Formats: C-alpha cells, structure tokens, sequence
RNA sequence: UUGAUGUCACGGAACCUUUGUUGUCUUCGACAUGGGUA
C-alpha cells in the first residue's frame, strides 16, 4: 500500500529539504508504477486525510 | 556505324528502390550497399539535395541476359544455329578488385574444355559475355527524364520481417521503398552493338531478351524496335473559447468516423426536446454550423477531397490533444500455370504503419488510390509456411553462403506469384480494445488501443506459375492448394482473434512443355502470355478443376460450431458510433460492414476479441510454460486457438430505455443523472440467438489435460457464471445455454427440504381514525460506520465465500405503476401505458436493484450513496442590519435613505429625469424632509404634546390654511388642517386675521421630491444622491377573484407593454385615501394587483468607509441571480418584474445599487431589493457528519481541483481515508465491480387491471386514469434556517395507505373535488392487487453475514412490505417478496441445495449486528414502524395540507397557520423524524 | 547514372500478447414575490 506512505511523507514533508522533496517524488513515482503495472495493490480503495493541507502540498509540489 | 537496339520496359508489380548513400560508404565493406545491387537506384542532382530521379543500372540487365541465354543453350541442346556455344569462364585468380561474387550452381551442356584465353574466333556465347566494347549495355532512366523533390514523392517506406516457424514471432527485419506501378510502368534504354558479331550472337540476344521475365523485384515484359488546417483552428478556438476541454479526443474520433459519406452531417444528433443544444455538436457560431459549412462547399463536395479534409482535421485535432561448381541438371523442362480468385471470407489485416499517422495503433496496406492490397511478400511466406508444415521440417538456413538444397527451398525456386488488388475502395473501419484489471473488476490504467480492419467479400485475382522438371505439380504443392481451395488459408496478421481466412474459388489450370521446339517458339513470340492480351488467350485456353494428390496430408486446424441461446437484453458498447448516430442515445449496439459489389451492408454481431477474454477469463480463475500461456500463446510465443465474431439468426432491431438516479435524501431524481441506452431486444418468449465458429489444432485436440481445461471452463460458462457484454448488473446477458459440436466428444463430454416461513412482525403503531397523518417521515442513522480496507478481489473462488443463485416470487398489495415512456400519447396531456418487452408485461430489474439497496443501506448503516453534496439552499427574508451602498475592491457606504412617489397621478418624475441618471449613473439633486407638523388647534383636555399659537389665514375647499408661529414667536410655518368635530365647529365663520391656540404634533415623513409640492412649501432642505428604479414588482395575481379585487367598481383596465406608462386606478382604504392599488386585464390571465407606488433614493454619501469584497460573497451573489432567473412560479407579464429577473442579469458589475451586511473589515452578504433571500454559505454536503456522506463523492471544500488535473494522485483527494462501506462493498462503486446481478421481472397469470378496458375482447389492455399533481421535493421544509443547529434529518420513507380509492373515484385526495385535466397531470395504465411476478438473483463470493443480511432484506418479516414505481405518495405500489429457492455452489461439476442454512445464516447477521452496535438498534425499529402495513379494521387518513385553510372544505389546516404552531422551526425536526405524527 | 568473365534477394509473412468495462429505482408539495403606514 503506498498511500499510508505518501500520507507519512506528506504530514512530515517540508519543502525547503531536496531530502524530502525527493523521498516525496519516490514516492509519488512508486504509486504511478504501480497503478500502471496490475497487482494486488490496486485493491487500496481509500484516500488521503486532512484534505485542506494535502491539496496545498499537493498543489505546490507539482507546481 | 555500331547500329543500336532501342529498349523498353514494362513493369506489371510494384518494384522496389534502394536509399543513396554516400560516395566514400559505396564500397564492399557496406552491409546495407551489398544487400542492394538487386533493386533500382535513385539519382542526385547536388549532393546535399534530395532532387531527382529513379533509374536502373545496366549491370543487372546483363546479369539478367546472362542468366537467360545459359538457361536457352542448356535447354535446347547448346546449339544456337549450328554452333558449338561452350560453356565459357567464369573464374579468375584476381578476385580483390570485384564488388560481388557467384555463389549459385553455374550450369552446363557440353562436357569439353572452355575456349583458350587468346584465339582467333570466340563461340557466340563468349561474345555475348565479351572479355576483347563489342556489347555495352545502356542505363535507363525515364521517358523526358523528370524531376521530384525526393523518393517519398513516388513511393513508400515498408517494413519486412522474418518469422520462427518454431513459435511464429518475428526477430529481425530490413526495410526498402516500394513504387507502384499503374504511376511510373514505362523505361527506356539502348543497346551498343558491333557489326563484327554473329548473327548467331544476335539471334540469341533476342531470345534471351524476350526470355528475361523479372527485374528489379517485379514481372517484366521486354520489347525493342488549406480548408483543412483552417476549420481545425476555427473549432478549436471555439472549444477554447468555451472550457469544454475534455472532449477533444472524442470529437477527433467522432469527426474520422464521419469520413465516410458527408450526408451524415445532415443527419447528425441532437439533443433533448428537439432543440439543437448537443453536449459535442453544440459547444458554441457552432461547430455543427462550421461542419455544415466545410459539408456544403463545392470543392469538398467531392467524395475523395472530403474523406482527406475529415482525416486532416482527425490528425491536427489528436496532436493537440496529446501536447563455383558448374553442376548440370538436364534439358526437361514444363512451365505450369495457375489461375483463380481468393475471396475473404473474414476481415484481414496486413500490418503497414505510417509514421505520419500517429491516432491509429494498427494501420492496414493501401494503394495511393485507396484500395486494398495482397503484397507477393505475404503469399510467399505464407507458402513457404504451408510446405513447412506439410514436410514436418523446419528450414534452418541463414542468409548468406551457398542455396540451400532442402525439399522446401527446392520447390520454392520455382514459384512465382502476382500482386493483386481490389475494385472496392471505401474507408476502412476502426475498433477499440481494452484490458481488464482481474482484481478490481475494471480496466486497467491508459490501456487503450485502436486497430483498423479491412471488410469481408473482397475478392481479388491470384496466378501462381510452376517451373520444373516434373512432370507436373508436386505433390505438396497440390496438397497445399487442396488445403487453400477447402479454405485453410490464413493469410493476413492477428490470426488469434480471427482474420485473414481466405477460400480458393474458380480454379483453372494447365501445363506447359517448353522442350519441344514449336511450343518453345510460340512462347517466345507470345512472351509467355505476361501482359493483359496474353492472359486473356490464354485464358481461353485453361482447363477447370486442379489435380489429386496422391499422398494426402489432413489439415492441422480443425472446425469447432458453437451456438448460444440468450433471453435477456444485449448491448456490446461503442461510444464512437453513438457520438455520431441519429438515434441519440448514450450507449450503442456493435456493427460491422459487409463488403458486396461496391456497396456496404449493416450487420449486429459480437466480438471475437470480448469472446476470446470471457474464454480466457474463465479457464484462468479454476487453475513460463503455463497452461494459460501454452494455450493462448503469450508475448514469447503464438497461441493455438482462433476465435470469430457471433451474428444473430433473425436480425433484431435495437430499443431504448430510460433510467434515473434517485436522492436518499430529497426522494426525487438527482441532477445530471438521466441517461439511457440502446440493447437488443431479448426475452423468455422469444430469446436471442447466436450462430458462429472457433479453430483449434489437433495437437491441443490430442491432449487430454488441455481437452480437459477447455471442458471445465466451457461448463463453468454454461452454468450462468459469465455473463456476455455489459451491463450485467441489471440483468444483461444472462447466458441460457451453450452448445460445442465437431469434436467428437472431447470437449463436450465435461459439460452435462422446503424454505422456512418468515417471523412475525412485533412492530406495534396507534392510528385513530379522527386525525390526519404525514405521507412521509425520515430515518436518523447512527453515529458509526465500519469501513473496511481490503475489499474481496474477483480473481478467484476464495474459500470460507459463498456462490450461487437465489429465487424470489413478488406480489402486488396495492395498484402498481411502471410506465413505458418510449410513447407518452398512449391514450398537453401525457398519457403512458405499463412496460412491456414483446408484448410482455415486465419490471426492469434496474427498479429492484434500488429498491432492494435503499433498505439494505439502512440496515446496514452505510453512506448516503447518492446525494447531490454542491447543492446550496435559500431561504426568504421576512419582514435591519442591510445598509444602502455602490460598488471593485471595496464597496462604498450610504447613511439614509428616503422614499421618492413614481406611480401616482401627483408627481411626473418621468417628463423630468433623464434615463442615465434613473439607471443611477449621474447624480440628482432632490428635495427631502424628515418631520411634518400636525396641529390641533384646542388643547388636549398628544404623546409628546407640543404646544403654540395659530395665526389664521383662509378657509379653502374645506380645509384650512393659516400660519402658525409656535411657541410665541420662536418657530412658524404653513399647512393645511381638516374639520375635526367637537373642536371645529367653533370656528366655522372665518375672520381673515383671528389668532387661535394650538397644539402641534411631529410624525416621522421622510420622502423626496425635485419640485415642492403646493401644500408644504416650508421645511424642505436639498440635498444629494442616487436613485435605486426598480420597476413595479410587488404583485399578487391567483387563480380567480380574491377580496380586494372583488371590491373593484366596473371592468378593470387593459395592460400596457412598457413598464413605465402604469398608473394607480383605486385606492385599497377608499376612506383614508392610502394603500395604492393598480388593476389591469390581458387575455387568460385576467388578474394582476399591484400593490407599489415608492422608490427608493439614498443620500448622504461618505468617502472614509470602505470595505474589501470577498469570493465567498461573490459566488453567493451569482447563485442569488440564479434562483431569480429560474423559477417557474414567476408572474407572466415581464412588467410586473423586478430588474434583475426581467433584464436577465447574470454577473455582478461595478457601479450598481445594492444593500450589503459588513462585519469589522469585510463584507458577508449583498442583496439587490429591500426584501430578499438569504443564500447558505455552506453547502448540502458540509450540514452532515463526514462519516454519512458518500465514500467516493465530490469536492466541497474551498478550491478549484484543477490544477492537480492529469495527474494520479488527485483521485486520492476524493476518497475517505478509512477505505469503503458494506453498501459500496457488496453492490459496488465506480472504480470496483460489485458482487450481486439482478433479473427482470415476469408475470405469471393473466393481467388483472384497475379499470375495466373498453373492450371486452382484449383482457391484455386496461383503462386509463387521471392522477393530480407531483411537484418536486423541497429541502427547505426539513432545513428551515441558516442556524448550524439544522441538519440533515436523514432517509427519506413513505407509509402505506389506501388513497388510491378517492383517486379512481375521480376526486382529489385533500379537498374531495373533482381532479382537472390540464398540461400539468398525468394519465396512465394501472394494474390491480393479487398479481404475482417472478425473478431471479445470483451472487458470487459472500459471506455468512452479508447472504442473511441481504435476505431479511428482501423479505424481512410479516406485516412489512416495500415501495416501488410512482405515485407513492397516493398509495400506489406496496409489495411484498418471498423467497423460494437458495442454490448454491462446491465445485464446476455440483451445484448443491442451501435450503437448510437459512436459519444459520440470518443468527449470524444479527450477531454481526449486535457487534457492530452494542444493543442499541433504534434505526432499526424506526424502519420497522414505517415499513408497517396497515392491518383490517383500519383505514389511517394521510395527506399533505393545503396552502391554506379558506381552501380546504373539511376545514382542517393549511401551511401557513401550521408554520406559526405545531410545526415551527425549533420543533420541525423532532415532529418530522417521529414516525406516525399526527398534524390535524 | 553503369562497366563488363562471375548478382540464388521471387534468399526473409511487421509477426507475436490485451473482454468498451464499472457505478445510478423515470422518480416527485410547500410556496413565489417587495414593500406599506404614520
Ligand atoms: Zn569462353
Ligand atoms: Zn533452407
Ligand atoms: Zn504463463
Ligand atoms: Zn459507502
């Protein structure tokens, strides 16, 4: 499951650290591989929390 | 002298071209160079240019020559004439200097010693070869030596490969260019010949010449003697001028499919209600109107230039979406000759990718004139593969070295075949392909590919040529055309999904003998019958038939006939075709084209490729050198299996059928969530059929572990397991049987206690028979819900889950309705009839499956499935804190107001004020007072009581006018004063200059003029400000006549059509001269009371206080003008209107006048009038409990969501955190498939119908009855505020009475007078109760829990019953289930009977209950009280109130008095979520 | 635009792998509308 992951990186995530922003940008890549490769994973049918905050990150990250 | 010979060639094939290159690369240690030296060369003009021309080098034309007179001179006996012609030199010790080398057998006649190096005379052959320039050879270019820009101007690029025969997979290939024919047929050279040669030299010149049969790669005969790139732009543009972004790669599709003919423009489709507002068509000018007009201009008004304009436009648009031994034979020789047709059978493909093409994946080999083509390189492939398998060999040779000597290639140097095309030109067709994930049950991610196919019944011409020195055919060559001619040919690519199967037809043969000599002459003379004259004698001149093989091989695939019997409805999508067609539906049927003459024919059918997946699908889950991949091939290796498309025996037509989304909340449908869809028509009395076939090897045949899977998996389809198509969730493609025949039993041979009574209710409800109850009460949930991470896959029978199918039996308790809209003039006023499918009477089981999930949702406390969360609720102001203002960044503040006469007969502000400064753009300057002075002129013997002296000046018309210096000389002024009785009368002779006391009054009168009136021209200041024109607005208009208008003297007067000419007729209190009222008349209406008479004028305008604007306050604005705009309760006549409503305003704009409320530094609220509505900051979705509201919804906090659009991770955004539901577990969500399928519905008996039908002939066919009206459900009742005390009650539930009585009597339900035919009700077909219907539902992977729970809710108890179809609210519709029958499944051979584990399972649910809740279940008895039917001996009254009691005859209550008792807003809630809560 | 005593390139199948699928009861009652009086 990379989701509980990406939800550890993102409360912890700082954006002023290349340490974070590339551990954040492994990953978002692990997730995108995995969606594309069919596996057990896919079953995860859940989502993020706190939707405010991670929409900033979120927002400001890809931008 | 050196006289010359004129050449010429004419090529009957494409030839082939070899690239430039380089001066330095042109040498022996190029690979590529070497490889060519066969094919033709292409010339420079500069070097860095591409300019110039094909030409051919003479180097070949000699080696051709060459080869030709060494065959005639071993052929005939080594005598030209009479000469002796040795065999000559081929060898020399210097070998360094030459660019190629020999490496075939040379060949040989006579056995003596070549001729010496130096001597007198050489033999004709060593003269034709030269070695002393008596021969020199010409290049030849073109006729008149043209021009191109470069070698793709003439020709293209392809792509061959070489194949394992091991496997049958590709693993090298080399490419070359390729020239037709019908273009560029003509070469000409010249021929340099000395007069010192032999005439026997020259007459073998000539006979080899004519012998030469094939140069560069092709047959040879030898004889000497703007709109597009615009109109992108223009749609494009218009999309982006629109933000309709999403649908660019739809409407690219959509516009390729239109290349085919440009009348189906015209016939486009169009939206709803006739009107031309289509979601694609009509995103605009429009690109519907462009489409027109590109169809309609005269230069693509030709058929080949519209096709190119409609693939341009398809290409630009998809771009923008994405951004020596000397060995002799002998002198037999016979030439055999072969003719016929191959006509397809099945569509084919031949793979050639264009790199100028990129929408298409798979792209198929056309002509430069748009026909299909069967290349030489194919057929020849195709035979070598076919001699391959006969001999039981493979070839293991490699290029390069020595010929090889094995009985294929042995046989294949002497074939020679013909390139051949078709007359039928049309575009091809395209199909889609997806890929399934096993887990989830949907497609995968970015996993779509398109594919273009080539219709079936092409016929094309095929001739085949054998020379040898048999006597005949070999005999694996006739085996091989045996095999072709039963129709074993398999041709084309993409064999597995069932392509390329051609047939032999009208085969004609004959054999030629080329030994003896007048024969030899003659085809010499005729040139072998190559050209179109020639082949035609010889035509007449072939016998029919073919030869007989003596050693005959079987075939290696064998036939296998499959039939399938369907009685359900099915649709196979296609959303292309359903963006295009006139039908106007959402989904649409598969049909594919059939190619007769020059003509296409429309057929239904099912695709091989959904067929092969089902197939594969099912032998993968009850189960690298695995047997999947053994069987179905893999990437690595080939399958051996085939499959084609199933057609239907008797050609049905499609059907439509409508659907709607139901709100759990509101009860009605939701918005944006009206769809329907186009499935073929099938049913128990007359089910589908399907007819088709599927090829198999005998070497799978043979194997019993392999004969062995195919069987279980074919019974595991058999058994209803696999549905076929989409859509299965409301009972599509619900398979009935499946036959297999031609096998002989392999495959085929594999495949071959009562229910408890329900417990009685303990539900206990008190109904008197003297009050009036609700039709409607809600449910409160509770407070938690389980959610689950881990939800079941589908990619096997997991253990410890259950499987199998349930039988249920429905019966009617109250009159049912379930109309059929295709047709709403069954009997303005709509009429509809019950629904049927073939003449039988039907429930659709998309109706059950909502039904049956709006109480297991309940039950099982889960999410609001449907629920519109971005709704917002208004409310009406009723009649402080909304101060005057303008608009920006911030807005501007007034301080006072005051009120301004403009629809009286005493002002005429309108002969005055310009229209700028009415709209309030310039300032005015008016005219306002704030007191007036009331005398009366004896003491009181008044609340403030001020006192003064009176100077009397006249009596007027009654009246009394005078000066009045109050307060002994401290304040004076002017009125007017009336005769009051008991203080009056002692004045009533006037003297002119008499003084009297009096007592003043001050009463608050604040208005404005510009010019003061006669009466006051004392105590008006004048001062500054703008003026808020309305327009007349307040207006009161009803049925019939009321109590004001009833009072009006005479006929009321006619309506203007200007709003500004109106003026007041009658006053409402004749007696005190106050309350304006206006009165007119128009045709139907006939009643409008205008109650309006003031305007508003602010003034005091201040420059400090400002106050910034926020969003939030925007978007509440524009949702205010929204509800102004729409509303259907609105009066006719546009005069009677405020502003915003009759001008249509949409945004707000700087410069206008509205009241706003302001906290410290911001704004909350504007409005446009004095009384107004309040719009919620907070939507629908936010006034509940994060864990109700659906599991995967939508956006409701602040912020767009776009940006994180085309990107994975916003999807995550939309789902909660804690995973799903038990709803959404078992009946599933968007992106997981569920795990339940329901059934239609059938009637067992004979109709029994509510009203006896006209004729007593036809007992199929009922009357009709007249509903009264249903309006829509209004939120606002259950939320009656703003307050963030309000919530959400809960689900809403209606109760079951008998009103439908009063109905069918005729009379309305409230009041008891007769129903009125209008536009507005409804008449339709009704059953009556003791009707009984049957269905079926079927399961896969559930537990103990989830199976009891879902059947209590099917058939929870005794004295409950469900609700479906409408008019629920009158009673129609209560019904009851029962179950029948509970099979289940152990293994692909035994279905069991689970009768006997009922009991068991439904203890487990409540276990499961009592652990989720620890013993609370107040949910539980709420939906038991209202799902409680009424028992005999009592008939509750229910009914909604009337708006208000003078229009009720029984005297009971209305609204608007129970608004201000029982039901205020504090109580609302409490007395709403009660069930069985009287109200009268 | 060729060399000359040597050309099996008709000496080589663009081939092989992927279900247009998933989720939705043709359903239904409380208003609308801005002022007026002193
Ligand atoms: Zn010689
Ligand atoms: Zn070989
Ligand atoms: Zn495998
Ligand atoms: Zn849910």
């Amino acid at each position: 499951n990379p989701i509980r992951d990406i939800q550890d990186r993102l409360k912890t995530a700082k954006f002023d650290n290349k340490d974070d922003m590339m551990n954040l940008a492994s990953s978002l890549y692990k997730y995108e591989k995995q969606l594309m490769d069919s596996s057990e994973a896919t079953l995860c049918q859940q989502g993020l929390s706190n939707r405010p905050n991670s929409f900033s990150q979120l927002s400001q990250f890809r931008d | 002298m050196t006289t010359t010979m004129k050449i010429s060639i004419e090529f009957l094939e494409p030839f082939r071209m070899t690239k430039w290159q380089e001066s330095t690369r042109r040498n022996k240690n190029n690979k590529e160079f070497v490889r060519g030296q066969a094919f033709a060369r292409w010339h420079r003009n500069k070097k860095d240019n591409t300019k110039g021309r094909p030409y051919i080098t003479g180097t070949l034309l000699r080696s051709a020559v060459i080869r030709s007179a060494e065959n005639l001179l071993t052929l005939s006996d080594g005598k030209i004439s009479e000469k002796t012609c040795c065999p000559g030199k081929f060898d020399t010790e210097d070998k360094d200097r030459l660019l190629q080398l020999r490496q075939r057998s040379t060949l040989r006649w006579t056995d003596k010693n070549p001729c010496p190096d130096n001597a007198e005379t050489y033999c004709p052959f060593c003269e034709l070869l030269g070695r002393s320039f008596r021969i020199h050879f010409g290049n030849l270019s073109l006729p008149g030596k043209p021009d191109f820009d470069g070698p793709k101007a003439i020709g293209s690029q392809r792509v061959l490969n070489r194949v394992d025969f091991k496997s049958g997979k590709a693993h090298d290939f080399f490419k070359a260019y390729e020239v037709d024919h019908t273009r560029f047929p003509r070469f000409e050279g010249e021929i340099t010949i000395d007069n010192k040669v032999s005439a026997e030299a020259r007459k073998l010149l000539c006979d080899s010449l004519k012998f030469t049969d094939r140069l560069c790669g092709a047959l040879c005969v030898i004889r000497f003697d703007n709109l597009a790139e615009k109109t992108a732009e223009q749609i494009i543009s218009i999309l982006d001028d629109n933000k309709k972004t999403e649908y660019t790669r739809l409407l690219a599709d959509a516009i390729r499919s239109l290349r085919r003919s440009s009348k189906l423009v015209a016939g486009l489709p169009k939206d709803h209600d006739g009107k031309d507002d289509h979601y694609l068509w009509d995103i605009g000018v429009t690109i519907r109107q462009i489409l027109t007009t590109s169809a309609d201009t005269k230069e693509l008004k030709n058929a080949g230039k519209w096709r190119e304009f409609c693939e341009k436009l398809g290409e630009a648009l998809y771009l923008k979406s994405k951004d020596s031994r000397s060995v002799s034979i002998g002198s037999v020789l016979k030439e055999t000759v072969v003719c016929g047709e191959l006509v397809a059978k099945t569509p084919f493909f031949f793979g050639a990718i264009d790199e100028d093409a990129k929408q298409t994946d798979l792209q198929v080999l056309l002509t430069p004139d748009n026909k299909y083509r069967l290349p030489r390189s194919a057929v020849r492939g195709i035979l070598r593969r076919d001699l391959q398998t006969y001999f039981d060999s493979p070839c293991n040779a490699e290029l390069g070295g020595r010929p090889c000597m094995c009985k294929t290639c042995r046989i294949m140097r002497g074939i020679t075949v013909m390139d051949a095309r078709s007359e039928y030109n049309a575009p091809p067709e395209i199909r889609h392909r997806t890929r399934i994930n096993p887990f989830t049950g949907t497609v995968a991610e970015g996993a779509l590919f398109n594919m273009e196919v080539a219709p079936e019944g092409i016929v094309f011409p095929f001739q085949l040529r054998y020379r040898g020195s048999e006597d005949g055919l070999p005999d694996a060559l006739k085996t091989v055309l045996k095999w072709w001619a039963e129709g074993q040919a398999f041709m084309s690519g993409a064999a597995s999904t069932g392509k390329g199967r051609f047939r032999m037809e009208n085969a004609k043969y004959e054999t030629l003998d080329l030994s003896d000599e007048n024969q030899r002459n003659d085809y010499l003379k005729n040139w072998g019958w190559r050209d179109e004259k020639g082949l035609e004698e010889l035509k007449k001149r072939l016998n029919s038939g073919l030869p007989e093989p003596g050693n005959y091989r079987d075939p290696k695939w064998h036939e296998i006939n499959v039939s399938i019997e369907m009685a359900s409805p099915f649709i196979n999508g296609d959303p292309i075709r359903a963006a295009v067609d006139k039908r106007g539906t959402d989904v649409v049927t598969f049909v594919k084209y059939k190619a007769e003459g020059e003509e296409a024919k429309p057929v239904c059918a099912y695709k091989a490729e959904s067929f092969r997946g089902v197939i594969r699908s099912a032998v993968a889950r009850i189960h690298c050198e695995c047997l999947l991949c053994q069987i179905f091939g893999s990437e690595y290796e080939a399958g051996k299996i085939r499959f084609e498309d199933l057609v239907f025996e008797s050609d049905p037509e499609p059907v439509t059928f409508d659907h709607v989304a139901i709100d759990r909340f509101t009860g009605g449908a939701a918005d944006k969530k009206k769809f329907d869809d186009s499935p073929l028509p099938g049913s128990p009395a007359r089910p589908l059929m399907l007819k088709g076939s599927f090829w198999i090897r005998r070497d799978v045949l043979e194997d019993e572990e392999y004969c062995k899977a195919l069987g279980k998996a074919l019974a595991d389809v058999n058994n209803g397991l696999y549905p076929l198509g989409g859509k299965s969730a409301i009972g599509y493609g619900q398979v009935k049987s499946l036959g297999i025949k031609g096998d002989d039993k392999r495959i085929s041979r594999l495949m071959n206690v009562a229910v408890p009574e329900k417990p009685k209710t303990d539900a206990e409800v008190r109904i008197e028979a003297e009050k009036v109850y609700y039709p409607h009460y809600f449910v409160e949930p509770h407070k938690k819900v389980e959610r689950e991470e881990k939800p079941c896959g589908h990619q096997k029978f997991h253990e410890g889950r259950l499987t199998g199918k349930i039988r249920c039996k429905l019966i009617t308790k109250t009159p049912l309705i379930v109309p059929d809209t295709s047709n709403d003039d069954f009997f303005y006023h709509k009429s509809y009839a019950f629904f049927r499918l073939h003449k039988q009477i039907m429930i659709p089981g998309s109706e059950l499956r909502g039904m049956v999930s709006s109480v297991y949702e309940t039950v099982t406390n889960s999410c609001f499935r449907i629920f519109d969360e971005t709704k917002r609720l208004s409310w009406r102001m009723d009649a402080q804190d909304f101060l005057p203002g303008r608009v920006g960044k911030h807005i501007q503040k007034f301080s006072e107001t005051a009120r301004v006469p403009f629809y009286d007969k005493t002002q005429k502000h309108f002969d005055i004020l310009d229209e700028q400064e009415i709209a309030g753009e310039k300032p005015v300057r008016m005219w306002v007072k704030r007191f007036i002075k009331r005398l009366s002129l004896v003491d009181p013997a008044w609340k403030r009581r001020k006192e003064g002296i009176a100077t009397f000046i006249e009596q007027k018309n009654g009246s009394y006018y005078f000066n009045v210096v109050t307060n002994n000389g401290c304040t004076s002024f002017h009125l007017w004063h009336k005769p009051d009785n008991f203080d009056q009368e002692k004045l009533e002779g006037i003297q002119n200059g008499e003084k009297l006391d009096c007592w003043v009054r001050d009463s608050r009168y604040q208005k404005a003029f510009q010019e003061i009136p006669e009466n006051d021209p004392d105590g008006w200041e004048c001062k500054e400000g703008y003026l808020h024109v309305v327009g007349p607005s307040k207006v009161e208009f009803s049925d019939k006549k009321g109590d004001v208008i009833n009072n009006f003297q005479g006929t009321l007067p006619s309506v203007p059509n200007d709003w500004k000419t109106i003026r007041t007729n009658d006053f409402k209190n004749r007696k005190r001269k106050n309350e304006p009222v206006f009165c007119c008349e128009d045709d139907k209406g006939n009643y409008y009371t205008m109650a309006k008479y003031c305007e508003t004028f602010f003034f005091d305008l201040k420059e400090n206080e400002e106050y910034e604007i926020p969003e939030k306050a925007r978007i509440k604005y524009k949702e205010l003008l929204r509800v102004y705009n729409n509303n259907p309760q609105a009066v006719p006549e546009s005069v009677f209107q405020s502003r915003v409503a009759r001008e249509n305003v949409e945004k707000l704009k700087s410069g206008d006048l509205v009241y706003f409320k302001h906290n410290e530094k911001y704004v909350e609220d504007i409005v446009p009038v004095r009384i107004s509505r309040t719009v919620d900051d907070r939507m629908i979705g936010k006034r509940m409990s994060a864990d109700l509201r659906p599991c995967h919804g939508d956006w409701v906090e602040d912020g767009d969501l776009s940006a994180l659009n085309a990107y994975p991770e916003k999807r995550l955004l939309l789902r909660h955190p804690k995973g799903l539901c038990p709803a959404c577990r078992l009946f599933g969500t968007g992106s997981y498939k569920g795990r339940v399928r329901f059934g239609f519905a059938s009637l067992e008996n004979d109709p029994e119908w509510l009203i006896p039908g006209k004729n007593p002939g036809d007992p199929f066919h009922g009357g009709p009855v007249m509903l009264s009206l249903l309006e829509r459900p209004r939120p606002t009742w259950s939320i009656p505020g703003s307050d963030n005390k309000f919530k959400v009650p809960g689900r809403k539930f209606y109760v079951h009475h008998h009103a439908w009585k009063t109905i069918k009597d005729g009379n309305h339900p409230t009041t008891g007078k007769a129903i009125e035919q209008s536009p507005n009700n409804r008449t339709v077909e009704a059953l009556a109760g003791g009707n009984s219907f049957s269905f079926e539902i079927a399961f896969e992977n559930l537990k103990e829990w989830e199976l009891g729970l879902l059947i209590h809710s099917l058939q929870l108890e005794k004295g409950l019953a469900h609700k479906l179809g409408m008019a629920k609210s009158m009673g129609f519709g209560s019904v009851e289930i029962d179950v029948e029958s509970v099979r289940l499944r152990k293994d692909w051979k035994q279905w069991r009977n689970g009768n006997s584990e009922i009991p068991n399972w439904l203890g487990k649910g409540f276990a499961k209950l009592k652990e989720w809740f620890r013993d609370e279940l107040d949910f539980i008895e709420n939906l038991k009280k209202l799902l409680w039917f009424p028992e005999g001996d009592q008939a509750p009254r229910v009914c909604y109130p009337m708006l208000r009691k003078k229009d009720d005859p029984n005297g009971n209550s209305g609204y608007e008095e129970l608004k201000d008792g029982e039901f205020k807003k504090e109580d609302r809630q409490k007395k709403l979520t009660t069930p069985w809560t009287p109200w009268a």
